């Protein structure tokens, strides 16, 4: 007898566009990406140390590489008169752009 | 008198009244 | 406090946890509108809504969280939807036992009978043995031998539920066609003298006894168990005994 | 430290009631044991019942470990289900199972008889009866009386 | 326009009696809508209604549990004459 106010599905997704594009905070963990780049690294080499910074720096690489993916992605989902990217956009904007065979 | 002062003095050393009625169940069933 | 309950808001049910407990003796709510400020009510934090809605309730509109009231949710909420499904629908049409009983006692009423129905005689008005004194002695000396308390409080409900009977029933069926007139001036006198009519210091033991034999239809007539129906016809059975044993000093003219 | 480990150190001192802050008490000897850490032993582990969440010392009802598995712990405190009586007849008693809100509680006119199997509610076709206070005193005294009777009887 | 019985419903006796206006029955001002009536009134046939109320009598009257249903009986049952026992009919 009264519902609550739910936003229409894509409002909320809009919102949140605009929030992550305004700021500049890293938006993966940094401690499960430590993890992650020490686990990488180990399989190039043991007993390894990183530099606060040397991890920090990857993350903001690997941040900008994915965010920049991410458009040329939502790019191409668009090309395909679609709103939804899949996994085949993915595949298609890394084609192109010369990373994937 | 004894026993008009039993269940009276049980209603105070298991205190919790829940402990009561089981222990009256318990009693029940004999 | 901090515990599932069910809340009312218009005529369905909404899960909800309470938050604060008021207690308007000592003024002060465990972690309000006047009309339940006297009375304990709730602060509740309704499941699934935000915090907006939270919201002081009275004992009345919150109910425990248990099964039935669960079920009653869910039928609130059906008959809802099926009343919302009723009124479209509207619209859219708009738009186009047995007891033993000694014969001696038989012959004893039989005779009763005889002298009001067919002699034409009336009971004398109030009677020198009362039904309240025959229950009295009774129980009296029924269980005079010793102490058993709670074969004793069986004895002494049965005695205080016959005189109720008595003075319940005495006007309604323990009376011939006769003594109806004896009533109405019994009544008549009670009226002008401001006194209630009290069947059992009047009548006697006739309509007691009376009373025992028309008792199998009403014992009949109830919800009680098996076990409660064979425990008071055993009593009555044992009432019969004693007053046989007794039946000269009651019923000999 | 943690786990079954409530059993190698001092450290869950915490027998402590969490949702009041107050010494949860063990029915038996009425008092909580925990000593300090400069004298661990001198705490007695103590458990609290799942069903009804009254503490015992573990060396109360004697026991020698946390459950923490398996089913769940019930005081010596409530109310048997299997009542496996001799007299070899060997003749059970199990109390009903609980049955859906189906359930029936229909009403005595008390005082002594009324001889249910062993269900009951306490009140201030599997019909739970519905058993007061004052019946069950006056039941049990003459159950006791009348039987000490018929022993003079024999 | 139900006709009254033209015999107490009480006793069966022809005379002078007061008619129920709900229902056909008739009583003699000394066998005294009915209680009946004015019992089926109260509940506006409401069966619910009814359990209620007698368990909530059975409550309140705790010492004569007994009888307790027959006790209300008595209170919404009109009256009517006295029989001896029929154990032959
Ligand atoms: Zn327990
Ligand atoms: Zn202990």
């Amino acid at each position: 007898v009264k519902k609550p106010h739910r936003y229409r599905p894509g409002t909320v997704a809009l919102r949140e566009i605009r929030r992550y594009q305004k700021s500049t905070e890293l938006l993966i963990r940094k401690l499960p990406f430590q993890r992650l780049v020490r686990e990488i690294a180990q399989d190039f080499k043991t007993d390894l140390r990183f530099q606060s910074s040397a991890v920090m720096a990857l993350q903001e690489a690997s941040e900008a590489y994915l965010v920049a993916l991410f458009e040329d992605t939502n790019l191409c989902a668009i090309h395909a008169k679609r709103v939804t990217i899949m996994p085949k956009d993915i595949q298609l904007a890394r084609r192109i752009r010369g990373e994937r065979a | 008198n004894e026993e008009v002062t039993f269940f009276e003095k049980a209603k105070r050393y298991i205190g919790n009244k829940h402990l009561y009625t089981e222990f009256l169940k318990i009693l029940n069933l004999y | 406090l901090g515990g599932r309950c069910l809340a009312f808001h218009g005529p369905l049910m909404y899960e909800a946890k309470i938050l604060k407990i008021w207690d308007p003796s000592s003024k002060m709510y465990t972690s309000i509108p006047e009309e339940i400020i006297n009375g304990k009510c709730f602060f509740i934090h309704y499941q699934g809504w935000k915090s907006s809605w939270d919201e002081w309730v009275g004992y009345d509109r919150i109910r425990a969280y248990n099964e039935e009231n669960i079920a009653m949710k869910k039928r609130l909420a059906n008959e809802a939807k099926e009343a919302k499904k009723s009124l479209l629908e509207q619209q859219k049409k708009k738009k186009l036992i047995s007891l033993q009983i000694p014969i001696k006692l038989k012959s004893v009423l039989v005779d009763d009978w005889e002298y009001v129905t067919k002699d034409k005689k009336i009971c004398r008005l109030p009677a020198d043995v009362t039904v309240e004194m025959v229950l009295n002695k009774y129980e009296h000396e029924v269980s005079q031998e010793l102490e058993s308390p709670g074969s004793q409080s069986q004895l002494s409900e049965y005695c205080a539920g016959l005189k109720l009977y008595f003075d319940k029933c005495l006007g309604n069926m323990l009376l011939y066609r006769l003594e109806r007139l004896q009533y109405d001036e019994l009544l008549k006198k009670s009226s002008k003298d401001q006194k209630p009519l009290v069947p059992i210091r009047i009548y006697g033991a006739i309509h007691l006894l009376r009373l025992i034999s028309v008792l199998p239809e009403l014992i009949s007539s109830t919800t009680m168990d098996l076990q409660s129906c064979q425990l008071l016809i055993k009593q009555t059975e044992d009432f019969l005994v004693w007053l046989l044993m007794h039946v000269d000093e009651y019923f000999n003219d | 430290g943690q786990s079954i480990t409530k059993l190698d150190s001092y450290n869950p001192d915490t027998h402590i009631d969490s949702n009041s802050g107050k010494f949860l008490i063990c029915y038996k000897c009425n008092q909580t044991r925990l000593g300090s850490w400069s004298h661990p032993e001198n705490s007695r582990l103590i458990m609290t019942c799942d069903y009804c969440q009254t503490p015992w010392h573990l060396d109360c009802v004697p026991r020698a470990s946390f459950k923490n598995l398996g089913s769940k712990w019930k005081c010596p405190l409530h109310s048997p289900t299997k009542v496996y009586k001799k007299i070899v007849n060997y003749k059970v008693w199990k109390k009903q199972r609980l049955i859906n809100k189906n359930q029936l509680y229909y009403e005595p006119l008390q005082k002594i008889g009324y001889q249910n199997n062993g269900n009951i509610q306490i009140i201030p076709d599997f019909k739970i009866t519905q058993i007061d206070e004052n019946s069950i005193k006056y039941d049990f005294f003459d159950k006791i009386y009348k039987s000490k009777m018929v022993q003079k009887r024999k | 326009d139900f006709e009254n019985e033209d015999f107490c419903s009480a006793c069966n006796q022809s005379g002078s009696f007061l008619c129920c206006d709900t229902c056909p029955k008739s009583f003699h001002f000394l066998c005294l809508h009915c209680n009946e009536c004015k019992f089926k009134i109260f509940i506006n046939n409401s069966m619910a209604t009814l359990k209620k109320i007698e368990s909530n009598f059975i409550k309140q009257n705790n010492n004569v549990k007994i009888f307790a249903k027959l006790l209300f009986n008595i209170d919404s049952h009109n009256p009517k004459q006295f029989q001896l026992p029929n154990y032959i009919k």
